[PDB]
This record gives structure tokens, sequence and C-alpha cells, in this order.
RNA sequence: UCAUGGAGAGUUCGAUCCUGGCUCAGGAUGAACGCUGGCGGCAUGCUUAACACAUGCAAGUCGGACGGGAAGUGUUUCCAGUGGCGGACGGGUGAGUAACGCGUAAGAACCUGCCCUUGGGAGGGGAACAACAGCUGGAAACGGCUGCUAAUACCCCGUAGGCUGAGAAGCAAAAGGAGGAAUCCGCCCGAGGAGGGGCUCGCGUCUGAUUAGCUAGUUGGUGAGGUAAUAGCUUACCAAGGCGAUGAUCAGUAGCUGGUCCGAGAGGAUGAUCAGCCACACUGGGACUGAGACACGGCCCAGACUCCUACGGGAGGCAGCAGUGGGGAAUUUUCCGCAAUGGGCGAAAGCCUGACGGAGCAAUGCCGCGUGGAGGCAGAAGGCCCACGGGUCGUGAACUUCUUUUCCCGGAGAAGAAGCAAUGACGGUAUCCGGGGAAUAAGCAUCGGCUAACUCUGUGCCAGCAGCCGCGGUAAGACAGAGGAUGCAAGCGUUAUCCGGAAUGAUUGGGCGUAAAGCGUCUGUAGGUGGCUUUUUAAGUCCGCCGUCAAAUCCCAGGGCUCAACCCUGGACAG
């Protein structure tokens, strides 16, 4: 499926990303049908939006890895 | 969407119906209402249309190459 | 022989499945071939109709056979097989359509 | 020309701007190899010995191109490197020969505006 | 309130008004060349020959599917082979393609491994094929008999909310592995969904009539086939249709769009990097497997070309990254790293990623910063010019103090990395602290009018300049030099391309008595526009609401980098 992925958005020596669920087979700056996120990790927020991402996972997108991570930072996790 | 109302051209061709479709369109630059013809092949299993009557185009699964509707009655509201 | 294959691995494989779904689309062929033969000679001249059909439903039944077989092998996606046993179908019921057994809608 | 019909058909175009060089077609100058080094002279009101390179181009033309400055090296088959620019007092000089580039020296002892010449610095 | 936008000038003539053309002042380049050149931040870096390509690398992985063997001496690491997915994604180029290819907006006739949800099932048998052993052919590339072997590899029987069929009837599946167990990964048959595809259609999509007819599977219909699915997709027969002067057909050009640039605006030109879709992969043509290709680094054939050969034959596709050669005015390093991010595989460990993350060179661009700050008797040395009085270079310098962005010499020193720890190519980079020291640092155009800046010496229709007008035949504010001045500034100029100016293709916005221009006049087809009143539908029109026009860009407002550039968050008018 769709799988839940940052992609880089910023300069050089930057890493603001954002959180995008997009389709697996793209490249990994592509397109979306809704960019749900955000991950800066130099030092700042993190806007999650919480009803898309069960939206998404209660669809069956799975994450990739650290954005699981950030999934399991917060408790996300619900299974309804 | 809309369906294409229209007059039938020349019905000789089972279940086949040449439509005229008038259409009014804003030419780009200059900003009058320009018409613009473009006729269609219909589909009719009844093929109960003259010549010249008038119809209504709704899209359907494609029948031949340029066979893609069925026009079956307008409303007639006046 | 050399570290890494990995698509002369293919070719060898895509060879061998070559061989095994050309044989055995080839099998279908032939059995639909059969039942379409033999219903065209008792379409032709048999002279007795609703007695000798259970020859023509073992043979076809060999053909749903094989044509159901490489259905299950992946050569065959539903509505191939369904198209074709439709289509042996349909010529059964054409050769009972001309005749005896009376079919309307 | 009303709004309706003599001009829903079309008004014109103009053409383009026209090409104030028919060769140098890519873009801006163009390697360029001497043919003739003559020298003609201007029209009517002026009165000079304007001493032009007819040069073959890289391009596919040919094309009889204008020496700036004073001196000059330019000797028979060397290779010059042509610019646009349009030389009024001569009929069909259309370009100009780049001074400084390769095998076209500078000219000789010019201490005001150098780099239309290629010359380097002095002092 | 809205408004944040619109400049002229030269040149026809003895003069004047006007038409009209050319030329300039403004921006922008993926730019090129010349002169000059301190640093930093962020971008960009074959536009040409889709032209050949040396060398390395660019796609693997799984031993927890299976059999063997080979290092290590119950224990583990590997491995060619059979299998499983991945090689259809990611990367590159724009040759073709004027067309549902693209953009936008609807639709029904479909498919879909991996991914979630969900209903049921996994009994029984059996044959080999690699590997391997032997013989043997070849320089290699590869093979060829003889036997043998295992499986999630193949085959058969039964069983099935599936399929075929009007029913009758029939038909169809499975695979084990890890673990002591627990259980987990699986497998087979169904049913949905998400995402991804395949189709169809409305509308938009370059020029040329000195290209006027085109089209016979052509346009329909049926029957037979075919496709995952509709379809002349294909075939036999019947019908003669179908497209077109609103440009068919032909010819030529061109990847398309979010966008970029300009413009006051309407819109004009254009499609680099960023992003989405398409097409191609040496030139052609095929098919195979899989869910998905007619597949860049797959296979087969033809053609051309390069390499090897022991002369019989083989091997190859840089429009992947670096690189070489050619062409060109012109476009870089045969670099480091998987640390992040994103892929692929695996139960995990991990592995591989020239995608990507960085680094190097280049003023290629946009932005920021410095080359000193303050005082400097108004006395001297000098250049240039002068009615020889002087003026001007000039507070400029010299000279006295202050400071160290940068520079040099030392110390410290990150986050980026993800709550088990560890894990950094960048890099001892960024940044900070200390010690000297004005030290290490300004050029390039122009100075006749537009156009700000001017005098002098030399030249004498010569040398030359020039964007247009035109200067230059002895005192040139136009050539060459000096001084001075101007404008810019690590840039300054020339050229080329595009828009503006240009109302010089005109809807906004022009004209036709004489300046370029009314057919010689008339009839009339197509087509265009059209009197008044009343009534009806609402196609246009207007208003509300709703969906969409990806993200990035532009506009507003915040926020982050010491500011800016740039990056990020949110919002929206238009249309």
């Amino acid at each position: 499926m769709v799988k839940l992925r940052l992609k880089r958005c910023g300069r050089k020596q930057r890493a603001v990303y954002r959180i995008v669920a997009i389709d697996v087979r793209s490249r990994r700056e592509g397109r979306d049908l809704q960019k749900v996120g955000f991950y800066d990790p130099i030092k700042s927020q993190t806007y999650l939006n919480v009803p898309a991402i069960l939206d998404f996972l209660e669809k069956g997108a799975q994450p990739t890895e650290t954005v699981y991570d950030i999934l399991k930072r917060a408790e996300v996790f619900k299974e309804f | 969407m809309r369906s294409m109302q229209g007059k039938v051209i020349c019905a000789t061709n089972d279940k086949t119906v040449n439509v005229e479709v008038v259409r009014l369109a804003p030419h780009p630059k200059y900003k009058r209402r320009v018409r613009k013809k473009k006729k269609y092949q219909a589909h009719d299993p009844d093929n109960q249309f003259k010549v010249g009557d008038w119809v209504q185009l709704d899209k359907c699964r494609p029948i031949s190459k340029t066979k893609t509707f069925l026009a079956v009655a307008p409303e007639g509201r006046q | 022989a050399d570290s890494a294959a990995k698509r002369t691995r293919q070719a060898e494989t895509r060879r061998l499945r070559n061989k095994a779904r050309k044989s055995e689309v080839k099998t279908r062929m032939r059995k639909v071939f059969e039942a379409l033969d033999a219903l065209k000679k008792k379409s032709g001249a048999s002279t007795e109709e609703l007695v000798p059909i259970d020859n023509l439903i073992a043979e076809a039944y060999s053909a749903i056979d094989k044509a159901v077989v490489k259905g299950t092998l992946h050569r065959n996606t539903a509505a191939r097989r369904k198209s074709r046993l439709a289509r042996n179908k349909k010529v059964v019921e054409i050769h009972h359509g001309w005749y005896t057994p009376s079919l309307a809608p | 020309m009303p709004t309706i019909k003599q001009l829903i058909r079309n008004t014109r175009q103009p053409i383009r701007n026209v090409t104030k060089s028919p060769a140098l077609r890519g873009c801006p100058q163009r390697r360029g190899t001497c043919t003739r080094v003559y020298t003609i002279t201007p029209k009517k009101p002026n009165s000079a010995l304007r001493k032009v390179a007819r040069v073959r181009l890289t391009s596919g033309f040919e094309i009889t191109a204008y020496i700036p400055g004073i001196g000059h090296n330019l000797q028979e088959h060397s290779v010059v490197l042509v610019r646009g620019g349009r030389v009024k007092d001569l009929p069909g000089v259309r370009y100009h020969i780049v001074r400084g580039t390769l095998d076209a020296v500078g000219v000789k002892d010019r201490q005001q505006g150098r780099s239309k010449y290629g010359v380097k610095k002095p002092k």
C-alpha cells in the first residue's frame, strides 16, 4: 500500500521533514492524498494531525521505521 | 454531467444516428460567443429516430469506435 | 561461475515456464479442439440427438477439466476461463438450439 | 476590423524580431577561419580604408567580418572569433571580430577601454 | 474607500505639423567572450552530436524454503545451484508524438502480488530436474551423453459459499518452515477496501490553402472468434457510410503542464534545475514470465558499429554516475559515505543502493560582508591645466591614534542521531576564546545628443569610432593619450536570445478623400447582426452552497537560519 514516510523539505544541512502518506512506489519527494504530519529534528515541534493518521493506519498503510518511532513517542496507537 | 441535445442529421445506418451538437463557446482572445458544431454517432436498438428529430446524448459503454452514446429522448419542458 | 547472475537465473526460469505453459495451454487447445470437432460431427450427420450427448458431455468435461486446471495455475485469469467455458457451452447451446431441445426466454 | 468575424478569423501576426545576424545562429559568437583579409571603402560621405577579414565560420556560412582596433596580426588561414554588430559604413559587413581571443592578438598600446580590445593591464 | 500601474528621446525637411520605419534608455538569462578578481551563504553547471565510448561502480537479497560442498574443530561462518520476491521502482534524455499523449472534467465494461479487514480450508500418493560424480568437446564463451538426489520445485485422486450452463449436470486447491512448547511467518480458495494501473468521452491543445478532397476494415450492422474489459481488436457477409472550406488529408515544427520571464492591464514569449504525466533505451521487429513490461543495465532475430580469437567462433550497448574522444563560443571530480532519508530482501541480525546525503572546481547566478574608523598645520614634493595671479588632483596622501569583519598563529568545539546503549561521510567542518597586526585585499565602462560626466596634447577624410544621427580634410567636448569627472562595484562591459517601449497586428487600443489601404458595380448562398408589446423554459447571464484545479511557485501574515538570499507553518482572492 501507501507507506507513511518522511520527505526532506529544506536547504542543505537542514533536515525539515514532512510526514506524507504517499504510495510506496513513488520517489521520496512526490505527491500525496493528504500530507499529514511534520517532523523537525533540529529542535522544533511536530504537528501530527491524529485523526488522519488514524484514518490511514485504520486503512492499513504501514509506516516506515522512524515514522513509526515518532508514532511511538505520542500515544497515537488505538485499535478501533 | 449534462446531456448533449441536438438534431439528427442522417440515419441511413442501422441502430446508428449522426447528431449535430451545437455548442456556444466564448472565443478566447476576442470575447464573443462563437458556435461550434460537432456531430456524433449515437446508438439506438429501437432505431426510432428519423431525419431531423432532436435527441439528447448520454455517455454509455462504447459500442464501436465512434458509437459511444445512446440517445433516448429529451424532457420537453418547452 | 560468476559471483552474481541474477538475471540469467530469471531467463533460465523463464525458459522452463515457457516450456510448461506453452505445453499445457496446447493441451487445452487440443481438448477444446476435440470437443468442438465432435460437436461439428453431430451437427452434420447424427440423426438421433438426445441419446449420444454422453460422449460430448464426457469430452466437454475433459475440456472443463484442463480449462479450470489451467485456471488454477496462473496462466489464465478469471474471465479467460469464464469466456472459454462460456464459449463451449455457447456452441453446445447452439447445436441444441437448432434442434430438439427447445429453449426460449 | 470588426470584433465579429474579420478578426476571429485572424488579425494578422507580426513576423518576429528579425535576426540581426543570420550567422551566429545558435548563440552569440562563433569561431571563424580567415579566407581573405582585404580592405574596402565605405559609402560616399566617409573616407577610410577599413580592413575586413572575409571569414568562413563553423556554422556553415561564409561572411565578411570587420576587424576593430589599430594593429592586426590576421594573415591568411588564421582562426578568429566573430561576434555580431553592424558596421554601418560598409555594405555587407555585418559582423565584428573579437580581439584578444584565439589567434587574434590585442591591439597595440591601448590604455583606454581595454576590455573591448583584449589588452591586459600595464603597470 | 479602491487604487501601488502606463515617462521619453534621436532620425526624413531651409524650417512646421503628421503618417511611418529604424535605433536607444528597462528587465531577464541554464548563457558566451574580454578586462579585473577578497571572503561567505544558498542555488546552477553539454542549450550543441538521441555522437561514438576505454576503466571502475550504478540490483540485490533470502541458509528461518531445499539438496549438496568448503573453511574453521559439539559449535559457527560462507558458498555456485534449484526455489521466493525484487530486476516493471528509483536514475537519464527529449528523438518521436499535433494525439485522450498531456491538462481539466465526467464515465463504465475491468485487472490488481506485496497492504489492511473478513469467511472457510490444508488428507493421500507419485515422477524428475539442476546441483553433484564420471567420460568428453571447446583457446575462451559455452557445452554434450551416462547415472543419482531434495524441496514452499512439478504431476495425479478426493474435498470447495467459486465457475460454466436455462436447468440438468459437471468442473476446480493446498506447503511447509522456525521454535521444547506457547506461537509466529507462511500457503489455497473466496468477499471487500485503499493505493496502483487498463480503457472511454465533453472541452483546451502550433503554423501553412502557392496542400482540396480524403477514407474501402474505411464508417456502420450481424455472426464467428479475441482481449483482464468495451471496441473493426480480428475475420466472413450485408449496408454505404464516415471526415472536411469552422481547414479534413498532406507537408513542416513541438514532449505536455503546474510553472519561468515580461507587461500597468489584457495578455506576449517560453517549458533548464523543482514537481506530475508520456515516450525512448545502438537502429529496427518480435514474443516470453509475472500481479504489472513488449522490460535502459532481461531473452530471441535482423541491420550498422567496436573488442577478443588459437580463425572455428564469441562478446557489447554511459541518453546511470564519474570520465575519455569528437562537435562546440560553453558547461565540472575516473571523490567520500550509507550517518540520515527513501527503496529492495530477510523472522531478526544485517546486506546492497553513483537514488540520496556530503565534499571538490567555476564570480555561472541571487544575497550579505571587507579593502579601514576618527583626526590631518591647510605647510611641503609632484601630475595636469591656466588671461602665469593661480586652480585642481586634495583630507586625498604623507602623518598621529582606535579597531580586527576578514588574514595569520594557537586552544576549545557542536547539534544533525531515532530515550536500551552504541551508531557521523560531512569534520575536528560550523561556531566560540586568546595573541600580533592597517595590516592581506578596486576594478571596469562612459564623458557629441538620448545620457550623468570635459578640458588639454597628438593626428589631419589618415588612423580610426559608432547603438541611431553621424564625427574625422589643422587648434576635433565623437579618433588615440593624459589629467579630471561620471556611473557602477567584486564586479564592469560587448554580443546573442525573449518581452517591454511598440497604440509598430489595435478585445482593452489603430486606420482606409489626398499619407500604406474601399473590391469596378450589382444580385445572392452559407454565415453574422436585427423592430415593438405580452407569456413560457433558463442555454447564455447573475447569486448562494458544494466538489475539484497535486505539492512546490507567486500574494498576505508569522517563524527560523546574526540579517538577507533561502528554508518552513497557516491562510486566500481571483479564475
